[PDB]
RNA sequence: AGCCAGGAUGUUGGCUUAGAAGCAGCCAUCAUUUAAAGAAAGCGUAAUAGCUCACUGGUCGAGUCGGCCUGCGCGGAAGAU
């Protein structure tokens, strides 16, 4: 799964997750996954994501990865009381905003690809939909 | 070749421009020239279902407003984040 | 005269008048008693050489009279040695091998017209080059 | 029958219609295919 | 016929041609001596008793890829 | 969309020909008219035949097919006096 490599703080902080998205344009290949909905993305969902899509069209063209996980989520163990110190990181997160563009490919025909998306966002805890690239 | 109907609004503003898109109509700006720009109001329906072809951007747009037609040409759309809508769009006065 | 019923639409070999591994099926759907079947084939049977495969139309009249009007080399198997080879196909445009003309597939077009009477001489025969192109051999002329 | 409360038309023949309210589909073919509740 | 014929090829027989006499549909292959294993009590089962069948030798012909390494102890 | 005529198939086309006969799937994707016909999806099947499907030849005679953006509803929905 993806993961930061040698980042600077151990943990972060909460944070609410707010606004909009920056990525919105199809920038890399033709067809893309813009998120609808606003949650966080953990990086098993990451993986799990682009293995049931790229095993749809089995080799077949570039698929691009536009969001990778920041935020190091923590979780406290079990039978633990509160307070004694922020425990340790678990899983890792992507904040997921609308209109935000997700797992974006190239090379593949069209009807395929919306196909091999809906592989794809059924595995995904976002309400996400198939975007094609504009001019411009 | 594409034709566009639109006017000049008024009383413009955030408020104001939020109230002009959840009623099937949003802003833009015409600029460019030896003048003063003109925030022409031009429907949302209608643009939106030309913007598909590429001739949209890559031809003197023959807007209309108050009788005087101008040839502009498109520099840029800000659309909507996640709705298949658009929010604004540029016209250079070419 | 009969419809589809008892209507065989196949053959391989005329010299040899034996049931073959695919008449097999042919003959046993329709209890074809081949033996003095082979008498009746091998009156024109003898009219042309072995080398060339021969198919056959199955005609079973209602008082169990069988006859049939059998045929000369057709379509596929007249321009394959027509090419030289029987085979070397599985690759239609992945290979290519030899050049043949269609002024001397007219000629033999001719000879499938009296056996199998294949619509306008050059489509059918467009049609039998394409067989030529799904057998991997390009024609030009 | 399968109450699977996702339904897809399985197959051609597979038909989707709405008995006593519930959505239901059934197959003239496949026997197999009959599901509701969706 | 046709069914004989599916479970010949099934136990990897070759079914060759389908000859006829009078009253039986006639059909001989070429079967492993491996999958010879309880044959009429396969064969009648699916001909409703009516059917035979005699084994003769012909060759120690190829054994395939996955009947070569299955043997092997 | 149905109803009758049908399915306009050269080509049993290679192949692997034991058959893969559009109907195993790799392939050429040729061509016949250029009024109804892809060298082909599907169960069915050893393989043809097959009924169909794509397409309606003509019968009747009017509106129709599927997505898109959304308003409000259904199912999803099982707990203990």
């Amino acid at each position: 799964m993806l993961q930061p490599k040698r980042t600077k703080f151990r943990k972060m902080h909460k944070g609410r997750n707010r606004g909009l998205a920056q990525g919105t344009d199809v920038s890399f290949g033709s067809f893309g996954l813009k998120a609808v909905g606003r949650g966080r993305l953990t990086a098993r969902q990451i993986e799990a994501a682009r293995r049931a899509m790229t095993r749809a069209v089995k080799r077949q063209g570039k698929i691009w990865i536009r969001v990778f996980p920041d935020k190091p989520i923590t979780e406290k163990p079990l039978a633990v009381r509160m307070g004694k110190g922020k425990g340790n990181v678990e899983y890792w997160v992507a904040l997921i905003q609308p209109g935000k563009v997700l797992y974006e490919m190239d090379g593949v025909p069209e009807e395929l690809a919306r196909e091999a998306f809906k592989l794809a966002a059924a595995k995904l805890p976002i309400k996400t939909t198939f975007v094609t690239k504009t001019v411009m | 070749m594409f034709t566009i109907n639109a006017e000049v609004r008024k009383e413009q503003g955030k408020g104001a421009s939020r109230r002009l898109r959840a009623a099937n109509k949003f802003p833009a700006i015409i600029y460019g020239g030896k003048e003063a720009p003109l925030a022409i109001e031009l429907d949302h329906d209608k643009v939106m279902n030309m913007q598909a072809k590429a001739e949209f951007y890559s031809e003197v747009l023959t807007i209309v407003v108050d009788g005087k037609e101008i040839k502009v040409k498109a520099q840029d759309v800000q659309r909507h984040p996640y709705k298949p809508k658009l929010q604004h769009i540029d016209f250079v006065r070419a | 005269a009969k419809k589809v019923q008892a209507y065989v639409k196949l053959q391989v070999a005329a010299g040899m008048a034996n049931p073959s591994p695919p008449v097999g099926p042919a003959l046993g759907q329709q209890g074809v008693n081949i033996m003095e079947f082979c008498k009746a084939f091998n009156a024109k049977t003898d009219s042309i050489e072995k080398g060339l495969p021969i198919p056959v139309v199955i005609t079973v009249y209602a008082d169990r009279s069988f006859t049939f009007v059998t045929k000369t080399p057709p379509a596929a198997v007249l321009l394959k040695k027509a090419a030289g080879i029987k085979s070397g196909s599985g690759k239609p445009n992945k290979d290519k091998v030899g050049k043949i003309s269609r002024a001397q597939l007219q000629e033999i077009a001719q000879t499938k017209a009296a056996d199998m009477t294949g619509a306008d001489i050059e489509a059918m025969t467009r049609s039998i080059e394409g067989t030529a192109r799904s057998m991997g051999l390009v024609v030009e002329d | 029958m399968k109450v699977r409360a996702s339904v897809k038309k399985l197959c051609r023949n597979c038909k989707i219609v709405k008995r006593d309210g519930v959505i239901r589909v059934i197959c003239s073919a496949e026997p197999k295919h009959k599901q509701r509740q969706g | 016929t046709g069914d004989v014929i599916g479970d010949l090829s099934r136990r990897r027989g070759m079914l060759k041609g389908q000859e006829s006499e009078v009253t039986g549909v006639k059909i001989h292959a070429e079967v492993p001596l491996s999958e010879m294993f309880g044959y009429a009590t396969q064969l009648r089962s699916l001909t409703k008793g009516r059917a035979s069948y005699t084994m003769e030798f012909l060759k120690y012909d190829e054994a395939p890829s996955n009947v070569a390494q299955a043997v092997i102890e």
